[PDB]
C-alpha cells in the first residue's frame, strides 16, 4: 500500500498500485552527447546510459580537458551530433476511497523514460513496478523510478 | 511530523489554542490518525534556526519517545465467533438489537429498525456483469425539528464501519462531490472524492438533506443510481466507485410535516431522488400527553445524571463486532 | 457514458472549453457528447437538462 | 568606563537597601525593598516590582527623572546593582539551581500614554500605554546569552552574552586561536528567556475624528507571557523601543544610510514596545478579591427576598416599561450550566435571546446596554460584518508572510454574550455560518493550510426587524420573520415588541425620554449600582444549582402542559428542546436567587416566561 | 485647515485632543480667532428680530423660494446639543434630513451648498456609493506594498454633513449600514482583520425622488417615498418638495433665473439682503462652540403634549420623532444664542416637522395630498 | 545559437564602447542591422486532440520574413528543424530547451 | 469638418448675454409652456410636464444660437428659433 512505503524499501523494487492524476510534459534528456573544448577544440563523447533517470543530472560535464591548463568549464555541447531520449513525470495518488476519512490522500512523485513515456493518461488506475528512491530537494523526498506500468482495464 | 494542538476541552475561554510540532521517528510513524487525542512524552528540543521577528528567536519542536492513544476494535478471535453464534442462537435477537440501536434515545422504534436494516444491509450481488443490483439499503429520516434525527445520525457515525458524516450545507471536510483542488502551501493537485466516494464500503450520513446545493443533489443522484461518481476535470477522466448506503435526515417544508399532503408536497426532493430510497420513515410529531410524559421523564433523568456537582439490549462493543462479522 | 440530465457529478453533459491549470490555455475539459464519440451516449432524466 | 553610570548604579544599590516606607500606626516602619527581597526568597520568583512613586519621593526625584529619561542606558547598571544587593542580603536565590535572570519591573507611572501619543523623543525612555490585545503569538525562546563552537581549534566557548542581534565571541576557549570566522552555536551553554509578541490596538474611546484605528506591536519578555487573552483591555508598562524595518523603502523623505570599502546599510526603523509587565483593566479566590464592605454588600443582596425583583428592575435603567426583555437578558448574563453526558455529547447551558419588534422599540438599546456592562461582549451590526470576521480569521502575519489566526467576534465572546444587531440585514452566508457555530459550539479553520479548531461557548443576543419593516399581528412569527423554524428552535427565548397608540404609555415614555435628555443620570433611580450588580453576577455564576424530586415532577408536568397548549394556531410549535430550555432557564433562575436547589416555583416562573414568549397569534 | 468660506471644525469632536496638543507644541490653527468687534457684531445680529429668516435665506442665496427646506438645512448645520452621560454613552444632536420630491426642484443645488459650507463632508450619489465604500476598507498602499487600513465616506464625513444624492437609486443592501450611523452616530465594523467600533458623528442629508421620478397624488405619502419604515423613522425631517404649476411662482422663478443670466458672473437676484458667507460661517461656528442649550420644564410639557398629539397609511409617529423635536428645539435655541430651550423653540420645531411632511394638506385616513390645498407661492 | 543551425563556438556578446585605441564610440542607429524576431507557441489542434486531456505545445522561433505571418488562433503547418538548445542543466546550475526553428 | 470645426471653435470663444426684453419674452414663454403642460397633464399628447430645466434649456439654446452668429448679445429672433426647435422636436408625432 502507498501508505505502507517504508525506509526499508529504499532502492528496492516495490510493487504498488494507485491512480494517475497528472502526467507532466515530455522532457528530453541526454543519452549520448558530443562536446568540445573552447580552447583545445578537442572533441569528446560522453555516454550517460547508466540510469539517465534520476531527477537530478548526475554524470556532469568535466571542468578540465581530458586527463588534464585547459581552463575551468571549457566544454560546449554539440547539439547537432548528440542523441537524446525523453522523460515524463507522473504523479500517483492513493485510491481516493481507500484513504483516512479527513486526511488528504498521499501522493507520490514518479518518473519514467524511453518507451514507458506516454503510456498512461490521468485518471487511470495502474499497478507500478519500480525502484523506490530518494531525492534531495536532513529530510529527503521519496520518489519511484518506473520500470513497468501494469495499466489496468480503463475507460474505452 | 505530527502537529499537536491542545485539546479544546482544557483550553480556557477566549484563548487561541496553540500548536506544537511533534517529531516521530523510526517505528513511531503512522501510529496516530488526525482528530484523535494522544498522550505523548519526549524531549522538548530547541529547533534549528529567519529574521522575521527581528530579535534572535528559535523555534521549538518536541521530539517524541512514546505515544499512547487515550481511547483494532474490529479485530477477531475464535472465542468471539463462538460468542457470536451463541447470542445469534437466542430468540428475539432482532428486537434485542433494535433496542440496542441508539441507546441514548427513547421512542421511534421504526427509526431504530430502519437504521439497523441500513447497517446490516442487503447482500451485494453481481450476475457476471449481466445484471447488477445494489446491495445496500438507503434510509431517509424526514422528521419535524427537534426529534433527534441529528443525534441518531451521530450515533450511527459512532457505531458504523467505514462511516462518513456529511452535511447538506455549510462547513464540512467532505463535500459530497468529486473535486480537483490544489493546496496553496504545497501547490499540487489532489483528487478528493465526495463523502459518497469516501464511504465506498460503508454508510454516508447526510444531514440537512433538503438543504443541498444543486451540485450536491446531482452527485447524490448519480451515486444512488449508478454507484459510481465520474470526474472529468483538469484532464482526469475517470469514474470513481461509490457503493454506499445512504442514511439521510431531512426536514419537511415549513419546518413541520403536513399530514394532509402526500410525500411529494412535504419534501422539496423530487421523485427520482426519493425512489432510490427503501425505508422512507416520516418522523411526525405526535401530541400524546402520556408519550410526552415518558419522554420528559427520560430527558430529565438523563439531564440530571449529567450534572457535574450532583454526581436485553446488547453491549455496544459486542454490537460493533457482531455487526461487522455479520456483514463480512 | 451514462449521464444524468443535469450531467454527472462533475462531468458535463456536453462539450465544455476551459483553461488548463499550468498555462490558462484553451482545452476541452470533457462532456459526455465528445468524450464518448463514435459510440452511444445514454442520457437519463432528459427533461431535467 | 563611565563615571555617571557608576554613580547611578551605586545610588541604585544604595537605596535598594536604605529605603524604608512607613507602615503608619500598624507596623511602625519597615524596609519595603528588603521585605520584597524576603518575599522573593520565599517564593523563588524572578521579577521585582518597584513603584515609581517611591523613587520620585526619594532624593527629590532627580534619580527618578534620570532613570525614566535614559532607562535603556542605565538598565545594565540597574541589573548589576540589584545583583550586588542580592549578594548582600539573601544571596541564595542568586543562582538558578546556571544563573537566574532577575527582572526589574516598574509600576504606577504618573502618566499614561495612548498609542497615538508615541513620539520619537520618548524612544528608549520609560512610560506606560493602554491598548486592546488583538493578536498573541506563541511563547518562543530567545538568545539571552549565546554559546558557539570555534572554527579553528574546534571547541565550544561557554556562556557568552547575546545582545539584541547576532554576536561573535572575540575571545576563544584556546587563547592562542583568536579566530572567530565560523562559530557553531550550542544550545546547552546558551541561555534563554520567554519571548511573545502581542499586537495591541488603540481603544475605541481614544480614536480621533475620522481616523481609522492605529495599532502597536508589544513584546512581552519574561514571566508575563500569555498573561492576556485576545480582546482584552490591558495596561502595558515598559520601555519605548525601536526595531529595524525593511518595508519603508519607497516612502517620501531622505532615507538615512550608513557608509563605511562601502559598508552600506539603510537605517530604516519602525516603533515597537518592550513591556516589563502587563496589568489588565472557586468562590474562595473570588471571595478573596473583595473588601469587607463589598462582601457585606454582596452578602446582604444574597439574603434579601426582593433580590430577584430589584435585579430585574435594575437592568437597562434608560429603557422603561419592558420587563420580559430585562428578565431574559438578566438570565442570559447569569448564564447556565454546560454539561456533558457519559456519552460524550455536550449539553450547553448558556441562553440565547432573539428580539424582534417594531422600529424604535429600544431593540438596540438593550444590545448597547449589554456591551459595557457584561464582563466580555462584542457588538456588531448587520451589513458591517462578514463570516471571517465573526468567527476566527486568517491573515498574514506580515505582507508576503506566513498566515496567522485572528480571533473573531465570537472568540471575544467566549463564555460571554455576543450582541448582533439587525440579524435579518446581516448576510445570508454569514447567517448560515453564525447559526452553524451556535449548533456546533465550535469553529473549524481549514484555509491557507491552518487546521486550528477553536471552541466557541458564546451567548447570542440577536435583534432583528420583521420583513418589510413593521410587525404584522395576524401573520405568525415565521411569516413576519425571515428565519426558518429550526433557526428559531435553537434559540432558547423569544421576545416580540409591539407598537400601539396608547395615550398613557405614550405620555409616560415621552416624559421619561425628555427627562433623560434634560436631567442626565438624575432621578433614574436604579435599585442597585452597576458594580454591585456585576459583583452579585460574578458570585452567582460560581454556584451550580441542583434539582429535587419535586423539581423533576414539576418540570415534567409543565412540559406536558406546554405540549398540550401546542395545537390545543401557535406562532411556533413546541419541542423537547423547549424542555431543555426550561431546564436551563430554571437553573439560571435558581442561580439568580443564589439557591443551590431549584424549587417548583422557579420551574413555574420559567414556564410562564416561555408562555409570554409564545404570544398567541 | 481653517478657512472663512467654510465652517470651522467642531470643537466638541476635538475636545479630547486639544489639551494634549497644546503640550505637544504642534501650534496649528485648529480654530479661527474671533475678534471682540466680531463677537459684538455676532451678538448684535443675534438680537435682530428676523434672525431665523435671515440666516435661512443666507444659506444657498441663489436658491429661490425654498423656505422650509432652507430653514431645516440651517437647523442641521447648527446641530443639536451634544449630551454626555456620567454613567456612559452620549446623545448627539446630529439632524438627518431627507429630501424627496419632483425633479428640478433644486435639491442637488442645496446639497452642493451644504457640501461646500461644512468643514468636513463627502458628496456621494446613489449607485456610485457602496457599503464597503462608506464605512471602511482594506487597501494595498503600493508605495509601501503593504495592506493599509483606510476609511470611507461616512467616517471621512465625521463631524460634518454627509451629502447623499439619488438616495432612492441606492440598493437596500448598501443602505443597511446607514441604519446604525443615523441613530447611534457610530459604525461597528467586524470584517476580516478588524473587530472594533468607529465613531461617525455625521448628519446625513439625503436627496431622493419618489417612485416614478415624480409625485403621484393618488398614492399615499409613504408609498410615494417608498422606503422601509425603520429607515424613514431615523430621518428627523422629511421634505416633500413639490413642483406645482403656479403662475405667480413660475413667473417669479423665471424672472430670478433670467436675471441671473444678465451678466457673465452676476450677483444674486434675491431681493432681500443676506449675510456674506464669511460672517455667516463665523456666526454658525461660534454658536456651535459657545452655546449649549438646556431644555426647560415648560418646553418639556409642550414636547410631551405635542408628541401625544402626533401619536394619535400615513406616516406613523415614533419615539425618534420625539428625540427629533428635542434636537430641533435645541438647534433653534442654539441659533438664537440662548443658553436654554423655551416653548417657542418647540413650537417652531413642531411647525417645521408638520410642514416638511406637508401635514397641513394630507387626509388623515388616506395619505393623499390635496393638490389644490397644498399649493403655496 | 538560434540564428545558425550548426553549433558555433560561443563568443560572448560585448558591445564595443571604446575604440581599440581608447577613443569613445558613438553607436550609429540607422546603419546597424536589425532582424525581426518572433516566438510563437503551437498547440495540438483541438479537432485532432484527444478529448478530456491536457494539451501539448511546442515553441517556434521565427525570424526575418517569417515574422507576423500568423494570427493567434490560426491553424498552421510550421516546418523547421527540431533543434535543442542550452546546456540543459548538464552544466552545474530538468531537461533541454527544445524548440522548432522556423523554416 | 475642418472648416466647420474652426468656425465652431470661434463661436465657442464668444460668451453672449441675454437682454431685458429677451428675458421678458423667455419668462412669458416659460409661463405659457408650464400652463400648457398643466392643461394636458393627462391628454393623448402629454409629452411631459414642463420644468425649470425647460427654461434653462431655452436659455442654453438661445445662447448657442447667438454664438452661431458671432454675437455677444442674445437676439430675440434667436429665442424665437429656439422655441421653434423645442416645439417641432415633437412635431413628427402628428
Ligand atoms: N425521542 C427522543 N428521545 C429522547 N430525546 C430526544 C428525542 N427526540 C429528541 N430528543 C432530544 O431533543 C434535543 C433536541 O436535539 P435534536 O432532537 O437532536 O435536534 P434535531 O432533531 O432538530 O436535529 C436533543 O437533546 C435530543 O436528545
Ligand atoms: N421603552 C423605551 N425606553 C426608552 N427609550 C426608548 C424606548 N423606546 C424607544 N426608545 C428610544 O427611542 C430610540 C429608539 O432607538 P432603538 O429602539 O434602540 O432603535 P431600533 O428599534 O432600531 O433597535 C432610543 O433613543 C431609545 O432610547
Ligand atoms: N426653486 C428653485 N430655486 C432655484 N433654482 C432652481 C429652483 N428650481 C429649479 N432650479 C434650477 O433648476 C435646476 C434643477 O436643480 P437640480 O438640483 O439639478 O434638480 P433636482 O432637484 O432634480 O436634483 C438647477 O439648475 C437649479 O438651479
Ligand atoms: F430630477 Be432631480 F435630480 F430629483
Ligand atoms: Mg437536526
Ligand atoms: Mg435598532
Ligand atoms: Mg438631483
Ligand atoms: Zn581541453
Ligand atoms: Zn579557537
Amino acid at each position: 500500500p502507498l501508505r505502507d512505503l517504508d525506509s526499508e524499501h529504499v532502492s528496492k523494487i516495490v510493487r504498488l498500485s494507485g491512480i494517475i492524476i497528472s502526467t507532466s510534459v515530455l522532457s528530453s534528456r541526454a543519452t549520448y552527447l558530443s562536446i568540445m573544448c573552447r580552447n583545445c577544440r578537442h572533441t569528446t563523447s560522453i555516454t550517460i546510459n547508466n540510469f539517465n533517470s534520476i531527477t537530478g543530472n548526475t554524470v556532469s560535464l568535466p571542468r578540465s580537458c581530458l586527463s588534464t591548463n585547459c581552463g575551468p568549464d571549457p566544454y560546449i555541447i554539440i547539439h547537432e551530433s548528440s542523441k537524446f531520449i525523453d522523460q515524463q513525470f507522473l504523479k500517483l495518488q492513493e485510491i481516493p476511497e481507500l484513504v483516512p476519512v479527513g486526511e488528504m490522500p498521499r501522493n507520490l512523485t514518479m518518473t519514467c523514460d524511453r518507451y514507458l513515456t506516454n503510456k498512461v493518461i490521468p485518471g487511470t488506475r495502474v499497478t507500478i513496478v519500480g525502484i523506490y528512491s530518494i531525492y534531495n530537494s536532513a529530510i529527503r523526498t521519496p520518489y519511484i523510478k518506473i520500470l513497468g506500468i501494469q495499466s489496468d482495464v480503463e475507460t474505452s | 511530523r505530527v502537529t499537536l494542538q491542545e485539546a479544546p476541552g482544557t483550553v480556557p475561554p477566549g484563548r487561541l489554542p496553540r500548536h506544537r510540532e511533534v517529531i516521530l521517528l523510526a517505528d513511531l510513524v503512522d501510529v496516530s490518525k488526525p482528530g484523535e487525542e494522544v498522550e505523548v512524552t519526549g524531549i522538548y528540543k530547541n529547533n534549528y534556526d529567519n529574521a522575521k521577528n527581528g530579535f534572535p528567536v528559535f523555534a521549538t519542536i518536541i521530539e517524541a519517545n512514546s505515544i499512547k492513544r487515550r481511547e483494532d476494535v474490529f479485530s477477531w478471535t475464535e472465542e468471539e465467533e463462538r460468542e457470536f453464534r451463541k447470542i445469534s442462537r437466542d430468540r428475539g435477537i432482532i428486537d434485542k438489537i433494535i433496542s440496542s440501536m441508539a441507546p441514548s434515545i427513547y421512542g421511534h422504534r421504526d427509526i431504530k429498525t430502519a437504521v439497523a436494516c441500513s447497517l446490516f444491509g442487503g447482500v451485494p450481488k453481481n450476475v457476471n456483469g449481466k445484471h447488477s443490483i445494489r446491495g445496500d439499503i438507503n434510509v431517509l429520516l424526514l422528521g419535524d425539528p427537534g426529534t433527534a434525527k441529528s443525534q441518531i445520525l451521530k450515533y450511527v457515525e459512532k457505531t458504523a464501519h467505514r462511516a462518513v458524516f456529511a452535511t447538506g450545507q455549510g462547513a464540512s471536510a467532505v463535500g459530497l462531490t468529486a473535486s480537483v483542488r490544489k493546496d496553496p502551501i504545497t501547490k499540487e493537485w489532489t483528487l478528493e472524492g465526495g463523502a459518497l466516494v469516501l464511504a465506498d464500503k460503508g454508510v454516508c450520513l447526510i444531514d440537512e438533506f433538503d438543504k443541498m446545493n444543486d451540485q450536491d443533489r446531482t452527485s447524490i443522484h448519480e451515486a444512488m443510481e449508478q454507484q459510481s461518481i465520474s470526474i472529468s476535470k483538469a484532464g482526469i477522466v475517470t469514474t470513481l466507485q461509490a457503493r454506499c448506503s445512504i442514511i439521510a435526515a431531512a426536514n419537511p417544508n415549513g419546518g413541520r410535516y403536513n399530514s394532509t399532503l402526500p410525500l411529494a408536497q412535504n419534501v422539496s426532493l423530487t421523485e427520482p431522488i426519493l425512489s432510490r430510497f427503501d425505508i422512507l420513515c416520516v418522523v411526525r410529531d405526535l401530541v400524546d400527553e402520556e408519550a410526552d410524559e415518558r419522554l420528559a421523564t427520560f430527558v430529565v433523568d438523563s439531564h440530571v445524571r449529567s450534572h457535574p456537582e450532583n454526581d436485553s439490549p446488547i453491549p455496544q462493543e459486542l454490537l460493533m463486532k457482531y455487526i461487522h462479522y455479520a456483514r463480512t | 457514458v451514462y449521464t444524468s440530465g443535469k450531467g454527472s457529478s462533475a462531468a458535463g453533459l456536453t462539450a465544455s472549453v476551459q483553461r488548463d491549470p499550468m498555462t490558462r490555455e484553451f482545452y476541452l475539459e470533457g462532456g459526455a457528447m465528445v468524450l464518448a464519440d463514435g459510440g452511444v451516449v445514454c442520457i437519463d432524466e432528459f427533461d431535467k437538462m | 568606563d563611565d563615571v555617571t553610570g557608576e554613580k547611578v548604579r551605586e545610588a541604585f544599590e544604595q537605596f535598594l537597601e536604605d529605603f524604608s516606607v512607613q507602615s503608619t500606626d500598624t507596623g511602625e516602619v519597615e524596609k519595603v525593598y528588603r521585605a520584597q527581597i524576603e518575599f522573593m526568597k520565599i517564593y523563588d520568583l524572578n521579577t521585582i516590582y518597584i513603584d515609581y512613586q517611591h523613587l520620585s519621593m526619594r532624593e527629590n526625584g532627580a534619580l527618578a527623572m534620570a532613570i525614566s529619561e535614559q532607562y535603556y542606558r542605565f538598565l545594565p547598571f540597574l541589573q548589576k546593582g540589584l545583583r550586588r544587593v542580592v549578594r548582600k542580603y539573601a544571596p541564595e536565590l542568586l543562582n538558578t539551581s546556571t544563573e537566574r535572570v532577575f527582572q526589574i519591573s516598574f509600576f504606577n507611572l504618573p502618566t499614561v500614554h495612548r498609542i497615538r501619543d508615541i513620539r520619537s523623543e520618548k524612544i528608549g525612555s520609560l512610560l506606560s500605554i493602554s491598548g486592546t490585545v488583538t493578536r498573541t503569538s506563541e511563547v518562543r525562546p530567545e538568545l539571552y546569552k549565546a554559546s558557539f563552537t570555534c572554527d579553528m581549534c574546534r571547541a565550544i566557548v561557554d556562556n557568552v552574552e547575546q545582545s539584541f542581534k547576532y554576536t561573535e565571541p572575540t575571545f576563544c576557549p584556546n587563547p592562542s586561536c583568536e579566530n572567530r570566522a565560523f562559530w557553531t552555536l550550542n544550545v546547552t551553554r546558551s541561555r534563554f528567556l520567554d519571548w511573545q509578541k502581542v499586537r495591541i490596538q488603540e481603544n475605541a474611546n481614544e480614536i480621533p475624528t475620522g481616523s481609522m484605528p492605529r495599532t502597536l506591536d508589544v513584546i512581552l519578555r519574561g514571566d508575563s507571557v500569555e498573561r492576556a487573552k485576545p480582546g482584552d483591555r490591558c495596561k502595558f508598562t515598559g520601555v519605548e523601543i525601536v526595531v529595524p524595518d525593511v518595508t519603508q523603502l519607497g516612502l517620501p523623505g531622505v532615507k538615512p544610510s550608513s557608509t563605511l570599502s562601502l559598508g552600506v546599510r539603510d537605517l530604516t526603523y519602525k516603533i515597537s514596545f518592550l513591556a516589563c509587565h502587563v496589568i489588565s483593566i472557586d468562590q474562595e479566590v473570588f471571595l478573596n478579591s473583595l473588601s469587607s464592605d463589598e462582601i457585606n454588600e454582596l452578602k446582604e443582596m444574597v439574603k434579601d427576598e426582593h433580590i430577584y425583583d430589584k435585579l430585574v428592575r435594575s437592568i437597562a435603567p434608560a429603557v422603561f416599561g419592558h420587563e420580559a426583555v430585562k428578565k431574559g437578558i438578566l438570565l442570559q448574563m447569569l448564564g447556565g450550566v454546560h454539561k456533558s453526558t457519559v456519552e460524550g455529547i455536550k449539553l450547553r447551558g448558556d441562553i440565547n435571546i432573539c428580539v424582534v419588534g417594531d422600529p424604535s422599540t429600544s431593540k438596540s438599546q438593550f444590545l448597547k446596554y449589554v456591551v459595557g456592562f457584561a464582563p466580555r461582549s462584542v457588538y456588531t451590526s448587520g451589513k458591517a460584518s462578514s463570516a471571517a470576521g465573526l468567527t476566527a480569521a486568517v491573515v498574514r502575519d506580515e505582507e508576503g508572510g506566513d498566515y496567522t489566526i485572528e480571533a473573531g467576534a465570537l472568540m471575544l465572546a467566549d463564555n460571554g454574550i455576543c450582541c448582533i444587531d439587525e440579524f435579518d440585514k446581516m448576510d445570508i452566508s454569514d447567517q448560515v455560518a453564525i447559526h452553524e457555530a451556535m449548533e456546533q459550539q465550535t469553529i473549524s479553520i481549514a484555509k491557507a493550510g491552518i487546521h486550528a479548531t477553536l471552541n466557541a461557548r458564546t451567548s447570542i443576543l440577536a435583534a432583528a426587524n420583521p420583513v418589510g419593516g413593521r410587525y404584522n399581528r395576524k401573520l405568525s412569527l415565521r411569516g413576519n420573520l425571515n428565519m426558518t423554524a429550526p433557526i428559531m428552535s435553537r434559540f432558547d427565548l423569544f421576545f416580540v415588541i409591539l407598537d400601539d397608540c396608547n395615550e398613557k404609555i405614550d405620555t409616560e415614555l415621552a416624559s421619561h425620554i425628555v427627562d433623560l435628555h434634560m436631567k442626565r443620570d438624575e432621578a433614574i433611580e436604579p435599585p442597585f449600582s452597576a458594580e454591585q450588580l456585576r459583583r452579585y453576577i460574578k458570585y452567582a455564576r460560581t454556584f451550580k444549582p441542583i434539582l429535587t424530586k419535586e423539581a423533576r415532577s414539576y418540570l415534567v408536568e409543565k412540559y406536558k402542559e406546554l405540549r398540550k397548549d401546542d395545537a390545543q394556531r401557535s406562532s411556533y410549535r413546541i419541542t423537547v428542546r423547549q424542555l431543555e430550555s426550561m431546564i436551563r432557564l430554571s437553573e439560571a433562575i435558581a442561580r439568580a436567587n443564589c439557591v443551590d436547589e431549584i424549587t417548583p416555583s422557579f420551574i413555574a416562573e420559567a414556564y410562564d416566561l416561555l408562555r409570554q414568549s409564545i404570544i398567541r397569534v | 485647515k481653517v478657512s472663512d468660506k467654510r465652517l470651522d471644525v467642531d470643537t466638541s469632536t476635538i475636545e479630547q485632543e486639544l489639551m494634549q496638543n497644546k503640550v505637544d507644541h504642534n501650534e496649528v490653527e485648529e480654530v479661527r480667532q474671533i475678534t471682540d468687534q466680531d463677537l459684538a457684531k455676532i451678538r448684535e445680529v443675534a438680537a435682530r428680530e428676523d434672525l431665523y429668516s435671515l440666516l435661512a435665506r443666507s444659506i444657498a442665496p441663489s436658491i429661490y423660494e425654498l423656505e422650509d427646506v432652507k430653514k431645516g438645512i440651517l437647523l442641521q448645520l447648527f446641530g443639536g446639543t451634544n449630551k454626555t452621560f456620567t454613567k456612559g454613552g452620549r446623545y448627539r444632536g446630529d439632524i438627518n434630513i431627507l429630501l424627496c420630491g419632483d425633479p428640478s426642484t433644486s435639491k442637488s443645488q442645496i446639497l452642493q451648498y451644504v457640501h461646500k459650507i461644512t468643514p468636513r463632508g463627502v458628496y456621494t450619489s446613489g449607485k456610485g456609493s457602496s457599503a464597503v465604500g462608506l464605512t471602511a476598507y482594506i487597501t494595498r498602499d503600493v508605495d509601501t506594498k503593504q495592506l493599509v487600513l483606510e476609511s470611507g465616506a461616512l467616517v471621512l464625513s465625521d463631524g460634518g454633513v454627509c451629502c447623499i444624492d439619488e438616495f432612492d437609486k441606492m440598493s437596500d443592501s448598501t443602505r443597511s449600514v446607514l441604519h446604525e450611523v443615523m441613530e447611534q452616530q457610530t459604525i461597528s465594523i467586524a470584517k476580516a482583520g478588524i473587530i472594533t467600533t468607529l465613531n461617525a458623528r455625521s448628519s446625513i442629508l439625503a436627496s431622493a425622488n419618489p417612485i416614478g421620478s415624480r409625485y403621484n397624488p393618488n398614492l399615499p405619502v409613504t408609498e410615494n417615498i417608498d422606503l422601509p419604515p425603520p429607515l424613514l423613522s431615523r430621518f428627523d425631517l422629511v421634505y416633500l418638495v413639490l413642483d406645482k404649476v403656479d403662475e405667480k411662482n413660475d413667473r417669479e422663478l423665471a424672472k430670478h433665473l433670467t436675471n441671473l443670466y444678465l451678466e457673465d458672473k452676476p450677483e444674486h437676484i434675491s431681493q432681500d439682503d443676506v449675510l456674506p458667507v464669511e460672517f455667516l460661517t463665523m456666526y454658525i461656528s461660534y454658536a456651535k462652540e459657545h452655546i449649549h442649550p438646556i431644555i426647560t420644564e415648560a418646553a418639556k410639557t409642550e414636547l410631551v403634549r405635542a408628541y401625544v398629539g402626533m401619536r394619535k397609511k400615513r406616516i406613523t409617529a415614533t419615539t425618534r420623532q420625539l428625540e427629533s423635536m428635542i434636537r430641533l428645539a435645541e438647534a433653534h435655541a442654539k441659533m438664537k444664542l440662548k443658553n436654554v430651550v423655551e416653548l417657542e423653540d418647540v413650537q417652531e420645531a413642531v411647525r417645521l416637522i408638520r410642514s416638511a411632511i406637508k401635514d397641513y394638506a394630507t387626509d388623515p385616513k388616506t395619505g393623499k395630498i390635496d393638490m389644490n390645498l397644498v399649493q403655496t407661492g | 545559437a538560434t540564428t545558425t543551425l550548426t553549433t558555433r563556438i560561443p563568443t560572448p556578446a560585448i558591445y564595443p564602447t571604446e575604440d581599440t585605441e581608447g577613443n569613445k564610440l558613438t553607436t550609429e542607429y540607422g546603419y546597424s542591422t536589425f532582424i525581426d524576431h518572433q516566438r510563437i507557441t503551437v498547440q495540438e489542434m483541438p479537432e485532432m486532440a484527444p478529448a478530456g486531456q491536457l494539451p501539448r505545445s511546442i515553441d517556434v522561433i521565427l525570424d526575418d520574413d517569417l515574422v507576423d505571418k500568423t494570427k493567434p488562433g490560426d491553424r498552421v503547418n510550421v516546418v523547421g528543424v527540431f533543434k535543442s538548445l542550452g546546456a540543459g542543466g548538464m552544466n552545474q546550475s530538468i531537461g533541454f530547451k527544445t524548440l522548432i526553428l522556423g523554416n | 469638418p475642418s472648416k466647420m470645426r474652426e468656425y465652431i471653435a470661434y463661436a465657442k470663444t464668444k460668451r453672449p448675454v441675454m437682454s431685458e426684453a429677451v428675458n421678458d419674452y423667455v419668462v412669458q414663454a416659460y409661463i405659457r409652456l408650464r400652463q400648457d403642460s398643466k392643461r394636458e397633464m393627462d391628454s393623448k399628447f402629454s409629452f411631459g410636464q414642463a420644468t425649470p430645466r425647460t427654461l434653462l434649456g431655452i436659455i442654453r439654446l438661445s445662447q448657442a444660437l447667438a454664438k452661431l452668429r458671432l454675437a455677444d448679445m442674445v437676439d430675440i429672433d434667436d429665442v424665437e428659433e429656439a422655441l421653434r426647435l423645442v416645439r417641432v422636436s415633437k412635431e413628427s408625432l402628428y
